[PDB]
């Protein structure tokens, strides 16, 4: 509901969208830099369950799948930064399947 | 200058707030500034936005049970991570809009970061943040992070 309200979620132990949550991808990317937005960070997450080693891997190919669609949509290769956080911070309770949902993401974020 | 930050933030605050909707909008818009702050001061004395609607700030405790409903945007200082979970906890399901003083991370929480060092006050905005807030965000927000960066 906006560009600025993007939110990017992905399957149970998926480090890659589907054809139809990587098309949304795209066209919020290409919202973004209709109005400007020309520079990213994305920070990927996983869910508590599994290895600390394994889900750290796994939200840094998170966050590179989104990197290469912000790439393909015409943002500038050096303008995009890639971080994986892990299980370290997640945003919703990890107890419940919903709130797992919520914590397989990755973030965009707009430096300055 | 302490002085001078804390109205930089001000200003800074006010011009994010012009781009910001709320889904009733309030005839004044209610702050809550929550954990230990340093340029605060400003916020908490009130302010006025362009159209005349006031900003009227209070200080709230973290574990406060209606955060969410007692104001419109929060202005978050330093919480460890248990302590921003709880604000968090408290926020979700109202429409509120969250800034941190401290902009040293902006990976989970407040929708926008602020970085309250060097020349001018810059920030940072989450997306994932903005989309779980409940109010509208305008995207040329950024032209502004934008033009104090540079």
């Amino acid at each position: 509901p906006g560009s600025m309200s993007s939110k990017v979620l992905f399957g149970n132990n998926l480090d890659r969208l589907n054809p139809d949550s990587r098309n949304t991808l795209t066209k919020i990317a290409r919202a973004l830099l209709a109005v400007d937005i020309d520079k990213v960070r994305l920070e990927g997450h996983t869910d508590n369950y599994g290895d600390e080693g394994y889900n750290q891997k796994l939200s840094e190919r998170r966050a590179e799948s989104v990197a290469a669609v912000f790439r393909e949509a015409g943002m500038p290769a050096a303008n995009i930064e890639v971080r994986g956080l892990g299980m370290s911070k997640p945003v919703a309770d990890n107890k419940t399947r919903a709130g797992r949902s919520e914590n397989r993401r990755v973030a965009i974020i707009v430096p300055a | 200058s302490i002085e001078q930050r804390s109205n930089a933030v001000s200003q800074v605050l006010l011009g994010i707030f012009s781009y910001v909707r709320w889904p009733k909008e309030p005839a004044v818009l209610q702050l809550s500034v929550v954990g230990p702050t340093e340029y605060a001061d400003g916020l908490l004395r009130g302010m006025v936005q362009a159209n005349g609607r006031r900003v009227h700030a209070e200080r709230r405790a973290v574990d406060n049970p209606d955060l969410g409903t007692l104001c419109n945007v929060i202005y978050l200082g330093v919480v460890d991570e248990r302590e921003r979970q709880q604000v968090f906890r408290s926020l979700a399901g109202h429409p509120v809009l969250s800034i941190s003083e401290r902009g040293t991370e902006c990976s989970v929480g407040s929708m926008f970061c602020l970085n309250v060092g060097g020349p001018r006050i810059t920030f940072e905005a989450n997306l994932d943040s903005i989309a779980r807030s409940g109010v509208r965000v305008h995207p040329s927000v950024l032209k502004l992070a934008r033009r104090q960066a540079t």
